[PDB]
């Protein structure tokens, strides 16, 4: 699915 | 007597509190600039602390290589901590990375393993697990979403800095949720160690409000957004739902517009997720309930 | 209550980090000025030139800042102006990056692009034409001559080095652009703290006009890639009389040294940071400085  | 850090990992934190002039009510919105950090983000604190605990845990030893799936700030934080302390590191992430980001990570000495952009974080998580499984003795995955060193370091540093810098008069903490470690650790620090029952406010995207929906007892429906750093689409295990008092949602347009206003009107440089956090806090700050309350907002990154 | 009223007050208090793979038994310590509100050392002089012009009455409500820009001082002044409610105009060659245009326009800057053929010379010219058209409303700060540049380093950067080393600093190494860092730090430590440390200026091999001037040789400026230093003249804010030594680094060594800092220490530093470290490392290997605590300014990440 975000960039953390 | 001397303040000389033994390596770059120890220089994390002690970030500044700056009052906003064009948001909130009578100066009640105060931001914490986590961009003023080694690697220019909030993530340096957990980069350092997951490495520090893994050393005291015995799970990361000399010659062991770090493996972590991250497309974001956590990769840069872990990369510089790994270089600063002499560890090999592999980062898996999809192929949508900025090209400057690629050169930055390999400049730091990261073994970059790229996966299909269409498989997103799930493809990178799977490849990271595969690499570790290949030779468990040779690798360690720190797992930022579950590792307790993540919220633990914000309980020991970020929280107390807010407590100290506000002379204990902080009333509200507004923090976007990525891993949840920031809001989790700050709340534990202030509600439990300092024993003040502040209002802890999580911020998530209107597009993916999995926390709001979970707390309201609704079907969770994650969706895509552009607020980089938050809205993972699940409730991370480092988010302790029990210390959340309120959830504010900000859409991507508003977050971006608020970030642009932060730069043009306050002269503060911060990412889109900082704009989201400030939009949420500004919305609250003009409510009678919070008219008298000192609101501290986390600005996660440059 | 450590809550600053605007972002300009959060300058400074940058960390000292000892280097593991340079120097002799830990005698090279770097001051990371990237950890600043606009992520360079220029944050300190942007804030103070504004502060001091306010204190002097030359900068007053309704007056606008006008400045030529090729780098970190333009960014620093932009955010101080935004933080303190000033309109600001920056002149810059139309040949600059898209990324640098959007950042300054993002900070609220009135951008005026000049003839790319004229380069920086044409941007200085346009800035002056703009102040001369209306002296009532425009103010030009002038980083190369404004004493508030070295003055802020005497009051903050210098004392921070003294505080954090418990006055064990023996050597300060700093690249020279405006000269304000090296001049203000040296004055603080030599004059205010009364320690005759060794002050080392660092300039490009390609453009060694400090070395040439001090040696009594013809000045031969040249082009280089060490952004932030080597302006090709002796800036007024460089006090030649507190310089004890000048080291020259070529662009190749500076960029290699920056990459070492990144890969071997996990420190992100600009190319001028690399030049400063290569100079410090070179000195740290000599017997003269083998037992000296050397403090290296890293101007930016
Ligand atoms: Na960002
Ligand atoms: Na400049
Ligand atoms: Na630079």
């Amino acid at each position: 699915e975000f960039s953390i | 007597s001397m303040a000389i850090y033994a390596d770059n990992s120890y220089s994390i934190g002690n970030t500044p509190l700056v009052r906003l002039k064009h948001f909130g009510h009578n100066g009640n919105v105060v931001v914490k600039i986590e961009g003023r950090n080694p690697s220019y983000s909030v993530k340096c604190r957990i980069g350092a602390n997951m490495v520090w605990q893994a050393e005291k845990d015995g799970t990361l030893t000399k010659g062991k290589e770090i493996v972590e799936p991250t497309s974001g700030n956590t990769g840069i934080a872990l990369a510089y901590v790994a270089a600063a302390r002499g560890y090999k590191i592999t980062l898996t992430m999809p192929e949508t990375m900025s090209l400057e980001r690629k050169r930055l990570l390999c400049g730091l000495g990261v073994n970059l393993v790229l996966t299909e952009g269409a498989k997103g974080m799930k493809g990178a998580i799977a490849k990271a697990e595969e690499i570790v499984a290949s030779d468990p003795s040779r690798y360690v995955m720190l797992k930022q979403f579950e590792n307790p060193a993540n919220p633990q370091i914000h309980r020991e540093t970020t929280g107390p800095e807010i407590w100290k810098d506000t002379d204990g008069k902080v009333d509200v903490v507004v923090a976007g949720v990525g891993t949840g470690g920031s809001i989790t650790g700050i709340s534990r620090a202030i509600k439990l160690d300092f024993g003040k029952q502040i209002t802890s406010v999580a911020v998530e995207p209107v597009e993916s409000p999995v926390i709001s929906q979970t707390l309201a007892g609704e079907e969770v429906k994650p969706g895509p957004h552009k607020i980089q750093g938050i809205g993972a689409g699940f409730i991370p295990k480092n988010l302790d739902l029990s210390i959340i008092d309120r959830v504010e949602t900000v859409d991507s347009d508003t977050a971006l517009a608020t970030a642009r206003r932060l730069m043009a009107e306050e002269g503060i440089l911060a990412g889109i997720s900082s704009g989201a956090a400030v939009a949420a806090a500004d919305r609250l700050a003009k409510l009678p309930e919070f008219a008298d309350k000192l609101i501290v907002v986390i600005l996660p990154s440059a």
